[PDB]
């Protein structure tokens, strides 16, 4: 209706001023030379460290400005104190993909955030696991494909923070309520915005991508473990997914 | 949940950081 | 009919309620020997409906069509979505728990004192508390079971691109059952959908609880279910 | 793959 456009007017504000832009400030974490280029080759017995170094460094900042992201939404930061913890826990790392699949480019299915390109080699070389990765890279090409709008974006993404089924919640009848409206607003602004890049059950897949994310969330908990020096590199990607 | 300390630094401190 | 008969799928899902009897010999006595390990009941049934949801399959349109490598390999991605999808809508009718394919009941307690309360308990607000808010049909939950089976993205697939096209049908068909069926419910094929997402974190703990049984030993875990538990 | 066969079994003989 009215009040509608009035929240996504509010999402999207508070999006494009505290993660929009999270992407072109990464060389601000000492990112290794070679990410400068397009074309390697890499060094097989090259310091390790610093790469896994720089991951951990992007993502502690992209969380840290995730969570300033939600700070903007009245709707959020008027819940439970712990309430609010329940659900950063439950989709800071999903808000994080959703918002960077925005600098995902398909011809090449590298990342490009600024001065600097991210390829799939990066992170194997960095020490995540292939399958894993393997499963990252789908949910951006899919994604991408679906050829999303600014509006639709921020839109999944707060569908995904207002989660009842997160856990540790408690007013989950409150939030329920948060997504339900959020859901229906995401939808109502796809009908109402018909065919010529339609894939009509875009809403359909969104929720197939939104069940998607859940599990490349579920996974990130494992691989901080199997990585021994990432926890300790970065305290706040293991407190979020812990 | 009793853990979840850095979360609750972030939400509330006032952002500018300082 | 268009390719994904929404009538079809209501007969598949009628074929293998199970429908009678299945519920006669735990609602109404038995158990060789014993078994009180909410748990192990609960492994029992699975491993029981993880036949008749064989059957299921090779009823859901198209889905025999495919290669033999393609159906084995959506039915061990999607099995315990699948199967929980179908034990929860069974269970709409009881209070606090669940009803097994077996006849069997658990309960909120039981499962906590099984440890395996929290899981169980979102399986309660997620799914059945959820599927019975808007009574969502037989025909339904078919059509979102079958959503679930067609996964384009499950690895080893002969044909990503058939699986995919062949769920992108199921949307067509539900979405249009919706319109009808519901006229004054616009939103409903979106609310219907709405549950995919949390029944895979569902998925994804059961899971994990289940790996963690295997190990343990104890609990004994039939075939076929040990068959599905080998690490994908 | 030398397992992973009671599930292809029961594929291959639904109609009797
Ligand atoms: Cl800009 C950009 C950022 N990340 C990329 O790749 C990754 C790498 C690892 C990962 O999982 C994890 N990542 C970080 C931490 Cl700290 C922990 C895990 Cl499990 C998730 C994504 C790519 Cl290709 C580009
Ligand atoms: C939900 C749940 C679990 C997993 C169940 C699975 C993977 C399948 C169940 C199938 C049934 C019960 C089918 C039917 O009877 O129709 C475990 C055991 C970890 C403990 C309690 C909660």
């Amino acid at each position: 209706n009215q009040q509608q456009k009035e929240l996504v007017q509010i999402l999207l504000g508070a999006h494009t001023r505290h993660v929009g832009p999270l992407f072109d400030q990464f060389v601000q974490f000492r990112p290794p030379a070679y990410l400068f280029m397009h074309h390697r080759p890499f060094q097989p017995r090259g310091p390790v460290l610093p790469l896994l170094t720089h991951f951990a460094d992007i993502n502690t900042f992209m969380v840290q400005q995730i969570i300033k992201f939600t700070k903007d939404l009245p709707l959020f930061r008027s819940l439970t104190m712990e309430d609010q913890i329940s659900l950063l826990k439950g989709a800071a790392v999903e808000i994080l993909h959703i918002s960077l699949n925005t600098t995902f480019c398909l011809q090449t299915e590298n990342f490009f955030c600024g001065p600097l390109c991210y390829k799939m080699e990066d992170a194997v070389h960095a020490g995540f696991q292939y399958e894993f990765l393997e499963s990252i890279l789908h949910f951006h090409k899919n994604l991408k494909g679906l050829h999303l709008q600014e509006p639709e974006y921020v839109l999944m993404a707060a569908t995904a923070l207002f989660s009842p089924d997160r856990p540790g919640v408690t007013q989950r009848e409150e939030i329920d309520q948060l997504q339900e409206e959020m859901a229906l607003i995401l939808n109502n602004h796809i009908m109402e915005q018909q065919s010529r890049l339609q894939s009509r059950f875009l809403y359909a897949k969104l929720m197939g991508l939104l069940a998607d994310l859940r599990s490349i969330n579920n996974a990130y908990s494992y691989e901080l473990q199997r990585l021994e020096e990432l926890s300790a590199m970065t305290p706040l990607l293991g407190e979020i997914c812990s | 949940a009793k853990e979840n300390a850095l979360l609750r630094y972030l939400l509330d401190k006032d952002d500018t950081k300082d | 009919n268009e390719d994904m008969p929404v009538e079809r799928i209501l007969e598949a899902e009628l074929a293998v309620e199970p429908k009678t009897e299945t519920y006669v010999e735990a609602n109404m006595g038995l158990n060789p020997s014993s078994p009180n390990d909410p748990v192990t009941n609960i492994c029992q049934a699975a491993d029981k409906q993880l036949f008749t949801l064989v059957e299921w399959a090779k009823r859901i349109p198209h889905f025999s069509e495919l290669p033999l490598d393609d159906q084995v390999i959506l039915l061990r991605a999607g099995w315990n979505e699948l199967l929980i999808a179908s034990f929860s809508h069974r269970s709409i009718a009881v209070k606090d728990g669940i009803l097994l394919a077996t006849g069997l009941h658990v309960h909120r307690n039981s499962a906590h004192s099984a440890g395996v309360g929290a899981i169980f308990d979102r399986v309660l607000t997620e799914l059945v508390s959820k599927m019975r808010d808007m009574q969502m049909d037989k025909t339904e939950l078919g059509c979102l079971r079958a959503i679930v089976l067609f996964n384009p993205d499950s690895k080893g697939l002969s044909n990503p691109a058939e699986v995919e096209a062949l769920r992108e049908k199921v949307y067509a068909s539900l979405e249009a059952y919706c319109k009808h069926k519901y006229p004054e419910q616009p939103g409903r094929f979106a609310k219907l959908l709405l549950r995919l997402p949390a029944l895979r974190s569902i998925g994804l703990k059961c899971l994990e609880h289940l790996f963690f049984f295997k190990l343990i030993g104890d609990t004994p875990i039939d075939t076929f279910l040990m068959e599905m538990l080998e690490a994908p």
